[PDB]
């Protein structure tokens, strides 16, 4: 890894053409589609980050196997969601942001962007690419539309039923929401 | 009162007039400093204070901008962060700016994509 | 006026409930809030208020709540008092205590992002 | 101005204050007295005040509150009901309380209804 | 020049259509409701309007209604005129005489509870 | 005969009736529920006053032929386009307002409610007779509704159409709504 | 604004919240101001005059106007379209004295919620 | 101080008055000049002030119309493209003119677009 756009662009167009190829096949089951998902784009993304911002001040207290278990629905919930939200395809097509280099960042946002003409106008997605401070190699975590967040909302909601009914306590909301 | 000030970058101000009351968790801390332009890039750049008894949040914050009432004044609002062992810890000190930040909205986007 | 007492309460959120407001019950004000500041040890917000002294007669088992006024005005606690049960809930607020259950506040720009979406 | 008295027991007054007027039809007959709290079971009770020169109404009447004009301030609203003949019905006299009821209403809860 | 006719109007509701207002026939102003009362017989209101002179061809089986302008005005009277035939129906609005039929007035908090429920 | 309010009650009680097992029926063609619509509520209620109330002004001047044509459309059309909620039927009973009499004046409402728990709470349908003046027999025509009218819409938004297009317009026009679509039931 | 001006006719059929004395304006910009309104006693119908600016004098006469609501509180102003015009085919030129064609009209919150699924 | 001025013929104004701010990203940096008719075309024309500190911008922007906060003025919002390297880019020469067009929006049209 080095430029973090050619790993977006490749990325998308290959997670594009895999979901268009094997589309008869997603109208053969959908009870499908969330196995591809977690095989190609699940490999790219990071998950201590969101658990661990989602999570917050509860910390300095923790226990290890409740962390494990907690750090394993997580992903179980993160997936099945993600898959739900895949559900909205018909056609369309996408483009990318202009390049601009730069190098001495670490947190550096981009942008994408779909078009179909016959239905509506388009929209504007976002993405949040993170350089690690480790071995350099970048990564992303969060996502925004319009304005609107998709972590500062579970880090807004989920507040005194934590404080009261235990760390357990979410994992076993976690767990029976594993099933929806 | 010892103060100390920090930098922070946006992407749209989007009507936040300068001398106006950040906020963290409900309460009001401190106000912030002042507003520019950049003349390399064309971005807004604002600079922030803070009282000094409240000094442990982990770097890992967050801001967001937002709009009291239902047509009143609007203010910023801070989030306070997760703390790191192990990982990336870091103690705000004097000098330092905060990261990742969060860009208002304006209601024409929504009222258009609201209706197709 | 006569005498009071006091007691305390936690939140998360409290909106612009500043200093100085009616603590009404079921529609009349009895009382007003005394202080409000935050925690320093994990960062939350806490208030503390008065009653006043006529009515001493109030089971454990009640809550707090914040509402609008109208459509656009000011902020006020609402009080709901639960029920008296024999045997079962017996603690009577007495003096220096801290009712359990709690509310938020309500605030718009989330709305939007919670629904209609 | 002869007039008399009757008695009500609600259940959440709403912001309707206290000295406000009362309204049959689309008229004013009345005004409104004063308004506690009793001292056994912590309801509202309030007391009112109407003109004798209507006396004939029955004792199956009912009774609520209104809004005026989307952002108008409260009055009871009053009405009236079907009279048998001389059966199961009289005149209120002086000190007989009205039975039935209807409270306010208040945003929040709407709101929260309609989601969730 | 104040030529009048004076016509008497019966209702059900009327709220909050207060005294001395104008009553419209098309979109301009031809006078204003004379005085507003009430009946012992069996507890209904009853209007009393005042018109001009110079209209004066209106058909008898015509229309009343009330109805609100802008969105914060004043409420007023609308007005409809009828048509004419033989043999079915004729009289023209000789003084002293009632409009007959009539339409009842529109409150909110009503609807607003019934649809989005 | 005499009171409309005997008239208000057989005419519920046969509405209510026989068309109850219309259940397996309904699946099917939506087509002879017009003639149970024309059965009994045709027979009591008056075009005439509908027509001469909806024409407005343009009356001083009319030919004959035109003029009757106008009204077998409007007679079909009303036929029609009256009768598709009752694709609502699930069961709701009926109740009627308090009885008075008085029988000297000539316009008079009345009242009526439908209820059914479970869902959204009664409604408030009502009624307009009128007593005519060649023997008395009684007769209805409008319709009103939580305040909205359903005549006075039709007097205030078919305007300057009649105005420029033409009466004949307006009969095209009917025409063309008069086999427009068939409803969904 | 002694500047002569040249007045038109035009026929309605529910003003609704006009007023006398407002500017007719074309495209965003004002032109001229509202003379007189008043009714027919023969049908029972409204009609206005109005008054137009001499030095814009090309106006095609397929044409229309149209009535607007201004901001959300404030009142109403006549709102003119100017049309298309096409050479060769007659099509000619508002001189003075003549009326115009179409018209649309007023909008109050109450035939809305009839027409809202009855 | 020093300025310079630029052209806009747009397709409908909108409520816009006169001498109104003409604001990048979230700053004021101009004021609009003048206003007035196409006798041609019958098209509105409208000159603009820029200060002229800022110079190295691309001649591909673009221009709309904004409203502000809900019930307030309203005021031209710029948007600043990317620049390729001096490929169909080149600067704004005192005296050019920007080649795009916004109009605004007015009620009715959402309404009959709503309901049809």
């Amino acid at each position: 890894q080095t430029n973090p756009y050619k790993l977006m662009d490749e990325a998308a167009q290959k997670t594009f053409d895999r979901l268009k190829n094997e589309q008869p096949q997603i109208r053969a089951n959908p009870d499908y589609l969330r196995t591809i998902v977690d095989q190609e784009l699940l490999p790219y993304v990071q998950v201590k980050y969101a658990g661990a911002l989602v999570l917050g001040q509860y910390y300095k207290s923790a226990t290890p196997a409740q962390r494990e278990a907690y750090f394993a629905a997580f992903r179980e919930y993160l997936k099945q969601a993600y898959g739900q939200a895949l559900a909205m395809y018909h056609g369309q097509t996408y483009q990318i942001a202009p390049e601009q280099p730069l190098g001495d960042k670490t947190i550096v946002p981009i942008r994408v962007t779909i078009i179909d003409p016959n239905g509506r106008p388009p929209v504007r997605l976002d993405f949040q690419w993170r350089k690690n401070s480790q071995t350099g190699n970048w990564q992303a975590y969060d996502m925004i539309a319009e304005g609107v967040s998709m972590i500062t909302t579970k880090q807004n909601e989920w507040g005194t039923l934590l404080r009261t009914k235990g760390i357990d306590g979410l994992t076993a909301q976690l767990k029976s929401i594993s099933q929806q | 009162e010892p103060t100390y000030t920090l930098y922070a970058t946006f992407d749209n101000i989007g009507g936040l007039k300068a001398r106006s009351p950040v906020s963290i968790g409900g309460v009001v801390v401190g106000r912030v400093a002042d507003i520019t332009l950049d003349p390399k890039t064309y971005l807004p750049r604002v600079t922030l204070e803070i009282e000094q008894r409240y000094n442990h949040i982990p770097d890992t914050s967050s801001l967001s901008i937002r709009t009291s009432g239902l047509l009143g004044e609007q203010y910023l609002a801070l989030n306070v962060g997760f703390e790191d062992p192990e990982l990336g810890t870091a103690i705000l000190k004097d000098g330092d700016t905060i990261q990742d930040t969060k860009s208002a909205m304006v209601l024409e986007d929504l009222i258009g994509q609201f209706l197709y």
